């Protein structure tokens, strides 16, 4: 018949899945506080201002107070970062690709190699004007003292390298090329797959790959060009992957990691 | 097709 979420699990419990490539978005995020960047408070000619650059020109203080937010230190990983963490450690984590911008998937204990934060990072800026790179550090203070980074080279605003809209993808982004057909097994957890070319990439996998999603609502390319290797748990994802953890037998082990890596932040 | 955009 048609593959289910146990079938998944046992799939996996049996090894026959080792090259397992994950794709995350929002909603993974939302769990941990992490704001909707479409809704702010936790100046919106239309949502996506926040991440265009032409608004960013005219008035960049509001992606600036929104990165004050999302910089790293001040939210902390969930059950869905750690188990993604977990499949890492186990061998079974070919390459995670995240559209958040939180940091929160290397602070699970990802290595950056393992990574493709595909749509930038606060971790480097750049110069809107000259182009001169800098360490996301180096502005780190100006964003805390709400200020607006602004390059020592021409006074320029610097920007921290988050992807907005119109701009290339990280270069680190072109590893889909050779994970997704190199992939055994695709996990698409927390996304409306609405953001291009990001959403394009559950179809780069072959049509013998099963592409498990976890997500309150079947989205994007997997309703209308569905497989038959698709698997659809659709409700709350953080129950949708303690689902999964069980079906998995990874529950204590899970509850061991999260507890020892939440202390380890104190 | 390789650059950031939103469906609408
Ligand atoms: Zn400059």
């Amino acid at each position: 018949g048609k593959l289910s979420l146990q079938d998944v699990a046992e799939l996996i419990r049996a090894r026959a899945c080792q090259r397992v490539v994950v794709m995350v978005g929002a909603g993974i995020s939302t769990p941990s506080g992490i704001p909707d960047f479409r809704s702010p408070g936790s100046d919106l000619p239309y949502p996506e201002a926040i991440f265009e650059l032409p608004f960013f020109f005219h008035n960049p203080k509001p992606f600036f107070t929104l990165a004050k937010e999302l910089y790293p230190g001040n939210y902390k990983p969930n059950v869905t970062h750690y188990f993604l963490r977990l499949l890492h450690d186990k061998g079974l984590l070919l390459r995670l690709y995240t559209q958040n911008i939180d940091g929160l998937e290397r602070v699970s204990g990802i290595p950056a190699s393992k990574l493709v934060e595909a749509h930038g990072t606060f971790a480097s800026a750049t110069c809107t004007v000259c182009q001169r790179p800098f360490p996301g550090e180096d502005i780190r203070a100006d964003v805390m003292a709400d200020r607006v980074p602004r390059c020592p080279v021409c006074t320029g605003v610097v920007k921290p390298d988050i992807v907005f809209f119109g701009e290339p993808l990280p270069q680190r982004f072109l590893l889909h090329v050779v994970d997704f057909p190199m992939a055994d097994l695709l996990l698409i957890l927390g996304t409306s797959l609405e953001v291009e070319p990001f959403a394009s990439l559950t179809e780069a996998v072959r049509s013998s790959v099963p592409r498990l999603l976890i997500n309150r609502d079947l989205v994007g390319p997997l309703a209308w060009h569905p497989r038959s290797r698709d698997v659809a748990q659709l409700g709350d994802v953080v129950h949708g992957v303690e689902s999964l953890v069980e079906l998995l037998g990874w529950t204590e082990e899970m509850r061991d990691l999260v507890q020892r890596e939440t202390g380890k932040l104190d | 097709g390789g650059a950031k955009r939103h469906r609408k």
